[PDB]
């Protein structure tokens, strides 16, 4: 009851009384003696020997506040921070935070070529103004990049960074190349050795074929994946060796896969999956695909498919003296069994350096051609397509962004409906002292906003909407936030049926009268602004107490009074079969309750 | 339709999934007792895994002492467990494990240790989970236990005025030779031979909270007298453990994962081409069962031989306490009639009177061991049951991982490893599918000839990439760990201003760990931050609670407006995260709470981490 | 309300299966005029008390 100890002098020199409002307090004490003494007590002077006796605690803070948060990425392992460290990098995942130290380039590069990729994916919407509208989307593209408004038909060339993007929209410049491949992810070269193209049909289910091709003759590369080198030979559709230097499993097997692929070796180029025949679409919406990347694709999906190329390829039991340089179906850097034509070591194999620089032609799919064929880059090579926030940047020309979406839809929509206001005749305030709510029902920005609501049960929505705008107009108390918020249902005709106490969209989100929303929130104190999704709006107007008067913008039929517990607790559908002079409790949000009267 | 929620397990991997196949960490529920049937079954057990038959009655008790040390016999089915220690070979592999280190290694440890201890107050003996009381014959904290102890040497013989650990250890010396002992009771006094049993009584404890298993049915609770002693050689242990690349036991986490990975990358680094390596993930079974005190006296004597006799006594005092030490029996058998409308209830002490009544089981449990019964207990006079010189155990193991010979090299096969306390993981070398079996027969009889036993049921292997180690399962990659610890308001209540600090800084350290990422921190801190508000009977201001504390919460609240500085413990709201755990709330709020509301909480002119107004003594 | 219970009563009445202590029940309410609206369930008396036409309650059981 009283388990807290106490002084007893210093309790009556703050003339603490027992039982203030019932509660004892207490020598012994209670606990409540505390809030009783922090909320109505003594007041002192110490804060400046509360932060020099807690120096370290308040210089740790200081520090913390003196950060500049950046970005984070998932990833893996190829005094002050120990503080954070924690909450600086896991083994999964880091972030780039920094204190002092700033140097805005290799971000530059990621938004380079973030943009590029996006672009040129922009331009894979037609079969024939290919070229024509990469190139426009480029002129009609600048940056603020860096601290230099910089156009985007420049910084293609000046940078020198080899990546798929990057040359497949070069090539359409007439820009220098550095010899350099990409197949997918990877990254390859070549070292010796030619040969030509030549063609082989595969199987499909059993019974249909599809055509593929490859080179007859051999010739030696560089591989290269995400902390993993290798080398190796392709020889007539077969991979005939191979090494490896960078020890990681997922990496090393994604990588070999990939070299592979590249050689076309396994049986699944004779046949192919029973999972492939479930699509046998070895084609875009409208365009082909050939079997290497579809092939690929169906790695994407699961491991598993990686594990079963990986089988095709034959596997063995390793001999004496071999187990340093052997292999495992899991990248196992050594194991009592690996895979045929496999070697395994330590250290990254050193990448060689091509200085003659050439140009290559674009095609109808953009593939881009140096000589005897051999693909350098593609479109097939690329990721999906990934929304991701652009800043700093200017598009201008057609397909530069969609930039439209149901929540934009809706913010312009309640733009609009404020800008009406337009403190004039023929605007809400002239309406509302007119006392004309039936023009309401008609105006133009309701129409526009119509085809965003909720099809199914927009009948009663309106129904709701127009009582409420007309309760509110006829007494002349009102409120202009409510109003507005349901204003774009009063356009359909009313319905009967059962209401909830939502508002739905379209887009399966809602709002709700008498209440706040991401979507849409205001507050007193600050009633000259509408907040939509954190986007503060001004009002064109000034008001002090046509919003005070809220007591009929919760309800249809009633008003707000006074507060009383004696009154029961009910629902929005009972309200049906309530009479008059009969007041009742009601939650009107979160933990909200507040009494209502009819009329 | 039906459900296994297992397939999971085919297409992913074990490091991603393991964590569902445990509980939640938390207080167990099982309630894992200490009864006599417990106490009697783990006695004999260990009698028998002492493989001798040999006695020798004393002269302070005129009892028999079963000395299962140097005098191994029962060879036949031997791959059970042993206890009789050979000390060759102990002293063979302490010896080889100076070499490697070191010679003035041992000194050195030492040295630190004793300075280390000198600078040492007595008062730290309060920092204990429990110990046993000697007078009230109980199981208490530390500080309650001394204070008895302090307060009935000054009632007999005058006050302790030593104020450090070396004079405390003297006077318990003395207290040993005393004849009459007096102290307050419900006072009393007693004899030479009644305190002495006491000091050497020794109690089992039900508590075992912990991830992994709940093997510490019957934990130890000594008393205070050996509490220093076994300090000291515990500090010492640990000064030398920390040198060792295979022991994880004083730290885990970060560095043992550093340890994990530096060890794999030094062996793969060590062998060649034509050598194939494996794993294999050991449970020590009985681990207390068969840890001998008289081993460890002569280790401790092998190791100090060249420092000063200081620390030759000292270090063996410990050992030849547990030596002898009595065993406190549980609350005895019961009796009933038939329909068991009736039910005697008897103490331990006189079931030796009734052992014609109980039934076979108990009675074949009984009669062997009456005669080391002297009034209600049990004079073991080896073993180690508590939860003690781990880190001496950890040494042992070391040394028992650190032997190599030229049999091995001749065959070109070698060993090396971790070993936690109980647990461990081997890595073994070779060349052939069948030499690998030698190297694992040779490993495991160095092991069994000086108790330390492995489980066949428990203790698995397979190729080097897969094997698990104190619950962090290591593979490949993606180390998964499972020691997820939590705190505990309702057992441990300290103040409404510490314990929030104190979770927050628990949650930072299990990140640190691995243990945790963010959005599951994230989580576990909208739990505790409940957990608390529940405990200590508080919640919000925008909640419509009717409970004490808010009452006047409900009426002087209106009366501020930086509602985001109140406090946790006044209708306060959550301000820190994830990058805000090392401060305080307060530290965190104080610029922010209304000028009145700060003064009035930062008033050292009150009738009572950062010192709130907010303490319950 | 008073539409519901005339109906219920012709329902009850020209047939022959009837069960007298629902009449008892709702009789009270055919005395007005018929009108529209919706039936929420439950018959309201001037005192926030109602009765049920089919289930026992408090008021009538």
């Amino acid at each position: 009851k009283f388990p807290i100890i106490a002084n007893k002098r210093m309790l009556e020199e703050a003339q603490i009384p027992k039982e203030h409002n019932n509660v004892a307090l207490w020598v012994l004490a209670s606990a409540s003696c505390i809030n009783y003494w922090n909320f109505c007590g003594p007041c002192v002077n110490n804060s400046e020997v509360i932060k020099e006796v807690y120096k370290s605690r308040f210089g740790r803070l200081e520090r913390r506040k003196e950060i500049m948060w950046k970005e984070l990425r998932f990833t893996l392992v190829d005094p002050e921070r120990m503080e954070l460290i924690h909450a600086l990098g896991g083994e999964t995942w880091i972030q780039e935070a920094n204190t002092a130290g700033i140097s805005n380039v290799d971000q530059r590069k990621n938004d380079i070529r973030a943009v590029c990729r996006k672009v040129c994916l922009a331009a894979n919407a037609s079969i024939m103004n290919a070229k024509s509208k990469l190139v426009e989307y480029i002129k009609s593209t600048s940056m603020r990049i860096g601290e230099t408004e910089r156009k985007l038909e420049e910084l293609i060339l000046e940078t020198d960074d080899v990546s798929p993007e990057v040359t497949l929209c070069k090539s359409a410049l007439g820009g220098q190349l550095g010899k350099t491949l990409s197949f997918g992810p990877m990254l390859l070269k070549k070292i010796s050795g030619s040969g030509v193209k030549v063609k082989d049909t595969v199987y499909i289910q059993g019974v249909r074929a599809v055509q593929f091709e490859y080179w007859s003759e051999q010739e030696e590369f560089y591989g290269e994946y995400k902390s993993a080198t290798a080398l190796f030979s392709r020889k007539e559709r077969s991979l005939e060796w191979i090494t490896i230097g960078g020890g990681i499993n997922e990496d090393r097997k994604r990588l070999l896969a990939m070299c592979m692929i590249f050689c076309r070796d396994g049986d699944y180029f004779k046949d192919a999956p029973a999972t492939i025949t479930m699509a046998d679409l070895s084609t875009k919406l409208g365009r082909e695909i050939p079997y290497q990347y579809v092939m690929m694709n169906w790695i994407q999906k699961s491991e598993d498919n990686l594990e079963a190329l990986l089988y095709s390829r034959g596997i063995v039991e390793t001999n004496p003296g071999k187990m340093g340089s052997s292999m495992g179906i899991d990248g196992s850097k050594r194991a009592i069994k690996s895979l045929r034509a496999v070697t395994i070591q330590s250290g990254k194999i050193d990448m060689p350096e091509s200085k003659e620089k050439i140009h290559l032609e674009l095609s109808d799919n953009l593939e881009a051609f140096d000589s005897s064929g051999r693909i350098v880059a593609t479109i097939l090579d690329l990721p999906s397509d990934k929304k991701v926030t652009f800043q700093d940047v200017s598009f201008q020309h057609p397909d530069l962004a969609v930039l439209r979406d149901e929540k934009t839809a809706i913010t312009k929509g309640y733009e609009a409906l404020i800008k009406r206001l337009g403190t004039g005749d023929n605007d809400i305030p002239s309406l509302i002292a007119k006392k004309d709510y039936l023009s309401l029902y008609n105006l133009p920005e309701v129409k526009l906003m119509a085809p965003l609501i909720r099809p199914n049960r927009k009948g009663v929505y309106s129904r709701v909407a127009r009582k409420l705008v007309s309760t509110q107009v006829t007494t002349g108390h009102y409120s202009l936030h409510e109003l507005i918020k349901v204003l774009p249902f009063t356009y359909f005709a009313p319905k009967q049926g059962m209401f909830e106490g939502r508002l739905f969209f379209s887009n399966d989100s809602f709002v709700e009268p008498g209440v706040n929303n991401n979507v849409f929130s205001w507050s007193k104190a600050d009633s000259s602004k509408i907040y939509c999704h954190g986007i503060a709006i001004r009002v064109p107007l000034v008001v002090g107490d046509e919003h005070m008067d809220t007591s009929l913008a919760l309800l249809e039929g009633f008003s707000v009074c006074e507060n009383d517990p004696r009154a029961p607790m009910v629902t929005r559908q009972d309200l049906i079969d309530v009479g008059f002079g009969q007041k009742v409790r009601l939650f009107v949000g979160q933990g909200s309750v507040r009494t209502f009267k009819r009329t | 339709m039906e459900i296994n929620p297992y397939l999971m397990f085919l297409n992913n991997d074990v490091t991603s999934l393991i964590s569902t196949t445990y509980p939640y960490t938390g207080p167990p529920p099982m309630s894992h007792g200490s009864s006599t049937k417990y106490t009697l079954e783990t006695i004999k057990r260990t009698y028998d895994y002492s493989r001798t038959s040999v006695e020798k009655t004393s002269k302070v008790f005129n009892i028999p002492r079963r000395k299962f040390c140097n005098c191994l016999e029962d060879k036949d089915e031997l791959v059970k467990p042993t206890g009789n220690v050979d000390i060759s070979s102990l002293l063979g592999l302490a010896e080889m494990m100076e070499k490697r280190m070191g010679e003035g290694f041992f000194k050195h440890c030492v040295m630190e240790a004793e300075t280390e201890i000198l600078k040492m107050h007595f008062s730290r003996l309060t920092e204990g989970r429990q110990t046993y009381d000697w007078t009230s014959e109980r199981n208490m904290p530390a500080a309650t236990a001394l204070q008895l102890t302090v307060d009935a040497i000054k009632e007999t013989e005058g006050p302790f005025k030593g104020t450090t650990m070396l004079e405390y250890c003297n006077k318990m010396i003395e207290m040993l030779d005393w004849k009459e002992i007096k102290f307050k009771k419900v006072i009393d006094s007693i004899k030479h031979d009644e305190f002495l049993i006491r000091a050497l009584t020794i109690n089992t404890m039900a508590k075992d909270g912990e991830r992994g298993k709940l093997q510490r049915r019957a934990i130890a609770t000594p008393g205070m007298i050996v509490r220093p002693f076994s300090k000291i050689v515990e500090t010492v242990a640990q000064k030398i453990c920390e040198k060792l690349k295979e022991s994880g036991l004083p730290v885990g986490g970060n560095e043992k994962k550093a340890k994990l990975k530096t060890t794999v990358t030094s062996l793969n680094a060590r062998m060649n081409s034509d050598q194939f390596a494996v794993n294999i993930t050991g449970d020590n079974s009985k681990w207390n069962e068969c840890q001998q005190p008289e081993a460890y006296l002569a280790l401790l004597a092998y190791i100090t031989k060249d420092s000063s006799d200081l620390m030759k006594d000292l270090c063996s005092v410990a050992p030849v306490l547990f030596c002898n030490k009595f065993v406190k029996l549980g609350q005895g058998i019961r009796l009933s009639n038939k329909r068991k409308t009736k039910e005697v209830i008897i103490k331990a002490e006189k079931m030796g009177k009734y052992k014609n009544l109980m039934r076979e089981e108990y009675k074949n449990l009984f009669e062997p061991l009456e005669k080391y019964i002297q009034k209600d207990v049990c004079f073991l006079p080896g073993g180690m049951l508590m939860g003690m010189f781990n880190m001496l155990s950890t040494v042992l193991g070391v040394s028992t991982l650190c032997y190599m010979d030229e049999e091995l090299k001749a065959k070109g096969c070698f060993w090396t490893g971790l070993q936690s306390s109980d647990d461990f993981v081997l890595f073994a070398v070779a060349s052939n599918w069948s030499n690998i079996h030698w190297t694992i027969r040779r490993f495991n009889a160095v092991c069994k000839l000086i108790g330390i036993n492995m489980s066949l049921e428990k203790s698995y292997g397979s190729l080097p990439e897969l094997f698990e180690f104190t619950s962090m399962f290591f593979d490949g990659e993606f180390v998964s760990n499972l020691a997820m610890e939590l705190p505990a308001f309702t057992t441990a209540g300290v103040n409404e201003g510490v314990d929030f600090t104190a979770a927050m800084s628990i949650i930072k350290t299990n990140m640190i760990n691995n243990s945790l990422s963010p959005s599951t921190a994230l989580m576990a801190l909208r739990i505790c931050l409940q957990e608390f508000r529940a405990t200590y009977r508080v919640h919000p201001w925008d909640s419509r609670v009717k409970g004490g504390r808010m009452k006047i919460i409900n009426e002087f609240i209106k009366t501020i407006e930086n509602k985001d500085g109140l406090l946790i413990a006044d209708g306060g709201k959550l301000m820190n995260n994830i990058s805000t755990l090392h401060i305080p709330e307060e530290v965190l709020k104080f610029e922010k709470m209304d000028e009145q509301y700060r003064n009035r909480v930062f008033n050292p002119k009150n009738p009572f981490a950062v010192v709130s107004t907010h303490s319950f003594r």
